[PDB]
């Protein structure tokens, strides 16, 4: 019951970072996990999900610029972020899906310039 | 102070802005309604229906593995018997598609053979639902579809009196019928029940020996979830408070069971696991009248055309609270239902037997519903497959799972307002 984000920063447009997500076992494992941001005057707003299978999928904003990726030997998730755009930037979150209803820091991304 | 707390909170302002504002309000509505076309009135997608009828086929498989080794006998009254073979077709027995109760002398009870009364409740569960499957599963929001369930045994040996008119209720053991009328899920059930003896010497009997054969049709069977989970509760019920003897032939190689002889109420994690399953499910279902009840389409604002108030112009809040929260609790019980068989998080022998058991199928995959001389020791009940399909359902349900959400912190904001 711990979710800890990190590999955020300001970036280019054009640009890319790879999300990192810590998750523990009990929020993890066999769990659908996906990743969340929450933009300047929103609400947050579902970006990406992944099965434990390694099946992913993705909102239509990312759709084909965002790749999911999960490790299950160590309860990691990952995303990789590429063509980012001023509209990428917010912060990011990654919980379970459904969502326990914790969620961790989250990292900040900002595309700039 | 608030305008110190919207600095630590910045989504808070951003909500306060929503509820005050009826184009925002309205659009939350209509994604209630698009996200309770999905639960409900979708079948793939849902991942309510998924965790339907994840619990169901794990009933149904629990009993695919362990059926063709529990003893079964005696006679009518749930006594003793002297020389009574009673078998029921359609069956997962060893190498067969039938199961034969034909354990003498043996008190039926705990420990013991089952008895006929309850292999009978059993067998008419497990008909109905293994014919439901076949078909399909409705959509939840589907209360008014029936199905047709046929299904036969047959009685021999001196003294069987499992087959008699007294027990059966006809007439004429030899050509005699009945029917009966029964009133389940408010909806009225037809059952025709029809005798018939075929001698021991008479064309085309295998069996050297006598013996009569009970037909049950039943017609109108409601095929509802809520009926069908009330069927997979009869089914492993009746097998945990039977708790009937069993034991296993474990084949070369392949996987093994443990233990091998025992009694079924044994299993305690695996039917604990099946019952928790069933009651999160029925719980799951019935969170579709509160969403009925508090339909989100009529559009809302001010009275008068002057301007929408927040803390006078929001009684239907209370309402869209409460549709979001049940959309919302039908969501977190389907994933409660797959990570309580999920063995991904299991261990020890519970795991082996949802492995090497449950989530497996030895049929020549064959439909659902389908019972052949290979079913006996594997589920045959899509559990793998289901389980796959929830997750898959629940992670493309990510949207709409947001929506609810904001859906449901709009309403109980406008709630608070108006206190």
């Amino acid at each position: 019951v711990q979710l800890q984000e990190s590999g955020g920063g300001l970036v280019q447009p054009g640009g890319s970072l790879r999300l990192s997500c810590a998750a523990s076992g009990s929020i993890f494992s066999g769990n659908v996990m996906g990743w969340y941001r929450q933009a300047p005057g929103k609400l947050r707003e579902w970006v990406a999900a992944i099965t434990p299978q390694g099946v992913p999928n993705y909102a239509d904003s990312v759709k084909g610029r965002f790749t999911i990726s999960r490790d299950n030997a160590k309860n990691m998730l990952y995303l990789q972020m590429s063509s980012l755009k001023p509209e990428d930037t917010a912060l990011y979150y990654c919980n379970r899906l459904p969502n326990y209803r914790s969620w961790g820091q989250g990292t900040q991304v900002t595309v700039s310039s | 102070n608030l305008s110190k707390l919207l600095t630590r909170y910045s989504t808070l302002n951003t909500l306060i802005k929503l509820s005050a504002d009826p184009s925002a309000i309205n659009a939350a509505r209509e994604n209630l309604g698009a996200s309770a076309k999905n639960l409900i009135g979708d079948t793939k997608n849902s991942p309510a229906y998924q965790a339907v009828l994840l619990a169901i086929n794990a009933a149904v498989g629990f009993w695919n593995v362990l059926g063709y080794a529990t003893q079964c006998g005696g006679n009518a009254n749930g006594q003793e018997s002297t020389s009574s073979t009673t078998i029921f077709n359609n069956e997962p027995g060893y190498r067969s598609t039938s199961i034969t109760c034909s354990l003498n002398r043996y008190k039926p009870g705990y420990y013991g053979p089952m008895s006929i009364e309850n292999f009978k409740k059993l067998n008419e569960a497990y008909q109905i639902l293994q014919t439901a499957l076949n078909k399909g599963l409705p959509a939840l929001k589907e209360n008014n579809g029936t199905v047709s369930v046929t299904y036969t045994y047959t009685c021999s040996g001196e003294g069987n009196d499992n087959c008699l008119p007294k027990v059966t209720g006809v007439d004429n053991q030899n050509g005699g019928t009945k029917t009966k009328t029964q009133t389940i899920d408010g909806k009225t059930v037809t059952t025709t029940i029809s005798s018939k003896v075929v001698d021991s010497q008479a064309k085309g009997n295998t069996t050297r020996v006598s013996y009569t054969e009970i037909t049950n049709k039943l017609d109108g069977v409601p095929d509802s979830a809520q009926a069908l989970l009330a069927q997979a509760s009869t089914l492993i019920n009746t097998i945990n408070t039977a708790c009937p003897y069993f034991s296993v032939t474990n084949k070369s190689g392949g996987p093994q069971m443990e233990p091998t002889r025992g009694k079924l109420c044994g299993f305690t994690e695996e039917i604990s696991a099946i019952q928790k399953m069933i009651t999160d499910a029925q719980e799951l279902v019935n969170q579709t009248s509160v969403i009925n009840e508090h339909e989100q389409s009529t559009p809302v604002g001010g009275n008068n055309g002057k301007p929408f108030n927040p803390f006078t112009d929001a009684s239907f809040a209370q309402g869209m609270l409460a549709n979001a929260s049940a959309q919302a609790k039908m969501l977190n019980l389907a994933h409660q239902v797959g990570q309580t068989i999920n063995p991904d998080n299991l261990t020890g022998t519970f795991k082996n037997f949802v492995t090497g058991f449950l989530a497996t199928c030895n049929n020549k995959g064959s439909p659902p519903g389908t019972v052949t001389t290979q079913t006996f020791a594997s589920g045959c009940a899509y559990v793998e497959q289901t389980i796959t399909n929830l997750n898959n359902s629940i992670a493309h349900f990510g949207t709409q799972e947001q929506q609810i959400q904001q859906a449901e912190n709009i309403a109980d904001t406008l709630v608070n307002f108006g206190s």
